[PDB]
């Protein structure tokens, strides 16, 4: 029973999937400190 | 009187249960954490395996 494994490469996936998101949030966070500056 | 028959009650369901549920959790062990990957239970003998 294999099984163990792949319920193992679903939490690796998931933690991936996560990390895109949250770095591509960050960008968010960045082109706001722009978006006031470039005002200032 | 009522709790007599809760008592009764709880012990009939666990000593028919407790077998199947070990062993169904036991091959089921790490989707069982929080499924993302979908299970389905199901007994059989030998006959419904093929």
């Amino acid at each position: 029973g294999l099984i163990k494994s792949l319920a193992e490469k679903e939490k690796q996936l998931l933690e991936r999937l996560e990390a895109a998101k949250k770095e591509a949030e960050e960008r968010v966070k960045r082109a706001e400190a722009e978006a006031k500056a470039l005002l200032e | 009187t009522r709790q007599k028959q809760e008592l009764e009650e709880e012990l009939a369901l666990a000593q028919a249960y407790l077998e199947p549920l070990e062993r169904l959790a036991a091959l089921a062990h790490g989707l069982d954490k929080s499924p993302f990957l979908r299970v389905i239970p199901f007994l059989l003998t030998e006959k419904e395996l093929p």
